[PDB]
């Protein structure tokens, strides 16, 4: 839950904040998240969906780190930022409506997904960002 | 055979090639004590990049006001042409900068008096006493501006350890002072910082008997080392670097391992030895190899040096030592190889063979190794155990105070498991050996029970093994990561035999001394590899901001390993320095060093406008233009703007060498501002302005396909001109094609220029902070283990 958080909430900001020309320093901290996320998300298989008419989709991960090499982004970062942005929002997207189409009477706050189980091991903990919300 | 010598050693020196240790393996000790902590930097002087010239100045009529003003000028006027050359200047700057990039400052120093000062004042640097000097003596000072200079003070609270300073400086020479002044590297140090940074485990260790015989005063400073765990990750994927860092790792540990004392006599145990043994074996046993393996197994355990194991078969002696080696010695400190060897021989001629089972016919690249195999095969309870215990028998992870250990199992740290090991080595020799030839199988039997009955002379030397591993352990900073490296540290299992045959009574332990010294090379170590990390990022992404994409980073790579002072940097592989270049540019920048590069990337524009070498380009607009009337030039072709003039960039078209846009707009007179850091020509001749001679320097840029030699001309036309007359006595309008796309001089203000400067009156930077700490040693007869029991207890 906190990981699936830290993934929405990187996620937004990269949205958010890498856009052409803006400074590169108003981005430093965020793309080492968004690196640090594709280091861990890198090499792990998902599975979601299956249950009622929820398609059933399987999500692989393999993205080249973003850049931190210039001083203003260009169109070539934003553009490089948003495939994998919009590949992440997908999975998010699916994750969360697997997760929200579940139910438990024992344990009932537990994660109940596969996927949200995945990410709740210790190997996906270096993704927390902030839990504003 | 000597062929295959030959074989051998060509092979071995084609992986070594790629390995960057250094040839003799004994100078690394050398190189690693020379590394030392960066010395602490005092400012002597206040930086400047700016000081005020004075200036004449015109009339708009262009004739000479009688009165010179005062200016900002650079002190060192070396801009260079071209854009790319004015970056590369500023990133030699930056550089320069971080060299000399003061780690702290006591004002109190620079401090000289100010003459005119009825209050006996003084001023914060002699540039700034006689820029006073200059500006109260001047007559077109404000009566305001030359009494405050009179009047002015500093402060010097000595109860609050507290200067100020009045200062005359640029705000870009002020910016950079006020970073110095206020981001110092000095902390306060007490006795309490030195306790801390004690190693704990030495701390709480009852063997050493620290004190704080000295007293630190409040005014006493220090800069702590960085000493942040590696963010390259050497040990992923770069064997080499990897391979060179364990073994100048294992030659410091080496260094600092304490000698034997008191050894068995080396010839009454041979001769015991060879008695028992009855060889109708005894070579390389004696104390000069004792003392060679004692080090060998607690430096390589210390470093992480991967050891291969070097043994005859036929010497089962050999392989008998060889047993303790694996129960003391966790296996994943061997080459896998040497290791199922070991083990192999081990079985296949003394275990099965006791137990009347048959030769194992062990399969290479098995998953488990023999042991492993012979666990599950066998039925005694006590070789069983010890095979389990040897099996299972690893280092542990645990992270103690922030860094990495590979821990030992507390049964070896004790030494018990030695207790297992010898119920096994009496069951084997017990053992009934069917089918083996008799007086072979009673030699293997009086070999085995050579080193059963050292019982207590193995458990104690198997726990001063340990403590000693621990001691030596509580002094490494950097993490104790755990890899199979390219080159193996060679082990003699007749150097193991020769410890566990000739181990006596004394115990030894690192003195406190040693192991300060130990902590201290690799502190420094350590605070050296993060500070040139740091240096490599910075410049990277420094050059990566300025744009100098003609910049190699293999040089700023090769440099970052050449300071890290253990690497032949020669010898690393490309691939490995392509992917060291890549780690480097990941890593965000320090922060003194990114935030001195943000002063000098928003103040280059400033400083290059400044420059006086140099121009921003040229207009040419191939129409009169009336020449602009400037105070420090009567007459110029000034353009402070390129508006309305498309521009081609000098830089951009000179790197494509495409000149087919610029020729057609030379030849067809179309207005264009060539845009680019340019060398003029001033000319003071209105004859010459006449003859329109600033338009005819653009030809050669057809001619030659180059704009390295465009050198624009601009005209300078004042009463000090020789031809002013011209302009004077004629009804004309002074009037050029092209202007020269430059910045008049910032103007000097005192009130903008004079500042305070603040810091302490005066403290005193150690640097050993370990000198203060007074360590002995308990008698060692009676120096306990982690159990609070004597290390050697067989006594």
């Amino acid at each position: 839950m906190d990981v699936l958080y830290s993934l929405s909430k990187t996620l937004k900001d990269a949205r958010d904040k890498i856009v052409e020309g803006t400074l590169y320093s108003n981005v430093s901290d965020l793309i080492q998240q968004f690196n640090q996320m594709i280091i861990t998300m890198n090499g792990n298989e998902f599975q979601t969906g299956g249950i009622g008419n929820l398609p059933i989709r399987n999500w692989n991960f393999n993205f080249g780190l973003l850049g931190t090499t210039l001083l203003n982004l260009d169109a070539n970062y934003v553009e490089t930022a948003r495939n994998t942005i919009d590949y992440f929002v997908d999975f998010v997207d699916n994750v969360c409506m697997d997760e929200m189409v579940r139910e438990s009477q024992r344990n009932g706050i537990a994660p109940q997904s596969d996927s949200l189980r995945k990410l709740s091991a210790i190997k996906f903990k270096r993704i927390n960002f902030d839990n504003s919300s | 055979k000597t062929k295959e010598e030959h074989q051998k050693e060509v092979q071995y020196e084609i992986l070594q090639k790629t390995i960057p240790t250094f040839e003799p393996k004994e100078s690394i000790l050398k190189k690693l004590e020379d590394i030392k902590p960066e010395q602490a930097k005092a400012q002597t002087k206040l930086f400047r990049i700016f000081e005020p010239r004075q200036k004449p100045i015109y009339i708009a009529n262009g004739e000479k006001e009688r009165r010179n003003r005062i200016y900002w000028k650079l002190k060192k006027d070396t801009l260079p042409d071209g854009d790319y050359d004015v970056r590369e200047y500023f990133l030699n700057l930056y550089d320069q900068v971080l060299t000399e990039m003061p780690d702290y400052l006591l004002l109190k120093d620079m401090a000289v008096e100010n003459k005119n000062s009825r209050d006996a004042g003084k001023v914060v640097d002699s540039e700034t006493a006689s820029i006073c000097d200059a500006i109260f003596q001047d007559e077109e000072t404000e009566g305001a501006v030359a009494r405050f200079i009179a009047e002015m003070r500093q402060r010097v609270q000595a109860d609050r350890n507290v200067v100020n300073y009045p200062s005359i400086l640029h705000p870009i020479d002020y910016a950079f002072n006020e970073y110095f002044l206020q981001h110092q590297l000095v902390e306060p140090l007490n006795n309490d910082i030195i306790f801390n940074y004690i190693p704990e485990r030495i701390r709480n260790d009852v063997n050493y008997i620290l004190n704080m015989d000295r007293n630190l005063p409040s005014t006493a400073r220090y800069i702590r080392p960085n000493l942040l765990q590696d963010r390259l990750n050497l040990h992923d994927n770069f064997e080499s670097l990897w391979d060179t860092i364990t073994t100048s790792n294992y030659i410091l540990a080496r260094s600092v391992v304490p000698d034997l004392k008191e050894l068995v006599s080396t010839e009454a145990q041979i001769q015991k030895m060879s008695q028992d043994l009855q060889l109708e074996f005894l070579t390389g046993i004696n104390s000069q190899a004792a003392n060679d393996c004692f080090k060998t197994l607690i430096a390589a355990m210390l470093s992480q040096r991967t050891m291969s194991l070097d043994f005859v078969t036929t010497n089962y002696m050999s392989l008998i030592s060889g047993m303790w080696l694996l129960t003391v010695v966790p296996n994943d400190m061997f080459i896998r190889e040497s290791l199922v060897a070991c083990q192999l021989a081990i079985v296949n001629t003394i275990i099965y063979v006791a137990f009347g089972m048959q030769r194992m016919h062990y399969r290479n690249g098995d998953p488990q190794t023999p042991f492993q195999i012979a666990e599950q095969q066998i039925q005694n309870f006590q070789v069983a155990n010890w095979l389990h215990f040897v099996n299972n028998n690893y280092f542990r992870q645990v992270v103690i105070d922030g860094v990495l250990n590979q821990v030992l199992n507390d049964n070896i740290r004790n030494g018990h498991v030695i207790n297992q090991l010898m119920e096994a080595l009496m069951q084997l020799s017990r053992q009934q050996f069917p089918t083996m030839p008799v007086d072979y199988k009673r030699s293997i039997q009086r070999g085995i029970l050579l080193l059963s009955n050292r019982l207590g002379q193995l458990v104690d030397l198997t726990r001063l093994l340990a403590y000693s591993y621990e001691t030596l352990m509580a002094c490494v900073t950097m993490n104790m990561q755990h890899v199979q490296t390219l080159t193996t540290e060679k082990l003699q299992l007749t150097s193991v035999t020769s410890l566990c045959m000739l181990i006596g009574n004394a115990t030894v332990i690192p003195s406190p001394q040693t192991l300060f010294h130990y902590y201290n090379v690799n502190v420094n170590f350590h605070s050296n590899y993060n500070e040139r990390i740091n240096d490599a990022v910075a410049i990277i992404t420094a050059a990566n901001r300025l744009n100098l994409y003609q910049k190699k980073m293999k040089a700023i790579v090769e440099d970052f390993l050449k300071r890290l002072h253990i690497f032949d940097v020669a010898v690393a592989p490309d691939d490995q320095m392509y992917r060291l270049r890549d780690r480097l540019r990941l890593l965000p920048v320090e922060v003194r060093r990114l935030d001195i590069f943000n002063l000098i990337l928003m103040a280059m524009d400033q400083i290059e406008r400044a420059s006086d070498k140099i121009a921003q380009g040229v207009i040419i607009a191939y129409r009169d233009m009336q020449l602009e009337r400037d105070e420090m030039y009567g007459y110029v072709n000034i353009a402070r703007n390129l508006d309305g003039f498309q521009q081609i960039n000098l830089e951009e078209l000179m790197r494509t060498g495409s000149y087919a846009q610029i020729t057609n707009m030379l030849l067809n007179n179309q207005p264009v501002a060539l845009v680019g850091a340019l060398p003029f020509v001033t000319d003071s001749s209105v004859i010459s302005l006449i003859a329109i001679l600033d338009a005819t320097v653009f030809a050669q840029i057809v001619k030659l396909r180059k704009v390295d030699t465009l050198k624009p001309i601009l005209y300078k036309i004042n009463s000090d001109s020789n031809d002013f007359y011209l302009v004077a006595n004629y009804d004309w309008v002074p009037i050029s094609t092209t202007k020269v796309y430059k910045q008049v001089p910032v103007q000097f203000d005192f009130r903008n220029s004079m500042h305070m400067l603040t810091s302490n009156l005066t403290f005193t930077v150690y640097s050993d902070l370990l000198a203060f700490v007074s360590a002995d040693t308990v008698e060692p007869i009676n120096a306990v283990a982690f159990d609070n029991m004597r290390i050697m207890n067989e006594l």
